[PDB]
């Protein structure tokens, strides 16, 4: 039931106002599948998801509008699309994922965890 | 039997509910495991449309009894167990006083390893700005039995019970829970003689939730026949 990875890429340096993708490849199928993110100080919170119905998709207040979640089935992956960014959204995103279908938001409901890419927004040089 | 075997261990559980109160439509998506061993459930559900337009407690009786712990001089009277892995079907009416009504019909039934329990939910009369659609009930919950007898004319049962909400003004709410179970598949079912359900609950919230939602523990054990 283990033993499942899971394989970050994209994030970087980015302008603040412009945009960045994150993606993930699942090592093989998977249910619910989420992104979080981790400022320095705090730690890890929940941005957005879709469950592996598919029916269900959440997204944080402070996102809404301007992140989309979506995922492939067959290839076992999923991405995020983050456009508008604010210096607010600089941080480490996770990729995650749950054997079971129904889009908690608790970390501690998901069973599977990327390594962490960073996405810093600012233009300094 | 068949179907006890079914329960030695813990056993997933999925369950997924529509639902329609005085027009306002809204779906929920739970999951977590029973263990009748202990007749121990544990269960965290997420309304998946956004706020829930009820209150939580009113649907705890909705959202699987085939976890009862049936003592060891009972088990030929677990009704629930006994229908498995073919599983049944349980329609029920919840009325609540001087308010509006819940009429409900699940399967609960194996879907592989995973005992599902999906809930249709329409509910009708509910004063908008009673109890209910209000959010006027305290988030908690009491100790109360289950009554159940046989019904051979269905080869199933007929089981009754009244479930008291309180009330945030101190008052409490009855709803008066009428439900029938029966069995879809074919295989031998016991029909048991009239006994009851001992259940407790206990509601609380994960801190890390930011979506709507109810964390649910129960203990449930057979009795009364001796």
């Amino acid at each position: 039931m283990a033993d499942v990875q899971l394989v970050e890429s994209g994030g970087g340096l980015v302008q603040a106002g412009g945009s960045l993708r994150l993606s993930c490849a699942a090592s093989g199928p998977t249910g619910a599948m989420a992104w979080f993110r981790q400022a320095p100080g705090k730690e890890r919170e929940f941005v957005g998801g879709i469950s592996g119905s598919e029916t269900d998709t959440y997204y944080v207040d402070s996102v809404k509008g301007r992140f989309t979640v979506d995922r492939d089935n067959v290839k076992n992956t999923v991405y995020l699309q983050m456009n508008s960014l604010k210096p607010e959204d600089t941080a480490v995103y996770y990729c995650a994922a749950r054997r079971r279908i129904t889009l908690f938001t608790s970390r501690t409901d998901y069973d599977f965890w990327g390594r962490g890419t960073q996405v810093t927004v600012g233009l300094e040089v | 039997s068949k179907g006890e075997e079914l329960f030695t261990g813990v056993v997933p559980i999925l369950v997924e509910l529509d639902g329609d109160v005085n027009g306002h439509k809204f779906s929920v998506s739970g999951e977590g495991e029973g263990d009748a061993t202990y007749g121990k459930l544990t269960l965290k559900f997420i309304c998946t449309t956004g706020k829930l337009p009820v209150p939580w407690p009113t649907l705890v009786t909705t959202f699987v009894q085939c976890f009862a712990r049936y003592p060891d001089h009972m088990k030929q009277h677990d009704f629930f167990k006994s229908a498995m892995p073919e599983g049944y079907v349980q329609e029920r009416t919840i009325f609540f006083k001087d308010d509006g009504n819940y009429k409900t019909r699940a399967e609960v039934k194996f879907e592989g390893d995973t005992l599902v329990n999906r809930i249709e939910l329409k509910g009708i009369d509910f004063k908008e700005d009673g109890n209910i659609l209000g959010h006027k009930l305290e988030y908690n919950y009491n100790s109360h039995n289950v009554y159940i007898m046989a019904d051979k004319q269905k080869n199933g049962i007929k089981v009754n019970f009244k479930i008291r909400h309180n009330i945030e003004d101190g008052s409490v709410h009855l709803a008066d829970h009428y439900q029938q179970n029966t069995p879809i598949g074919d295989g031998p079912v016991l029909l048991p003689d009239n006994h009851y359900l001992s259940t407790q609950s206990a509601l609380s919230k994960d801190p890390n939730e930011k979506r709507d939602h109810m964390v649910l523990l129960e203990f449930v054990t057979a009795a009364g026949i001796t």
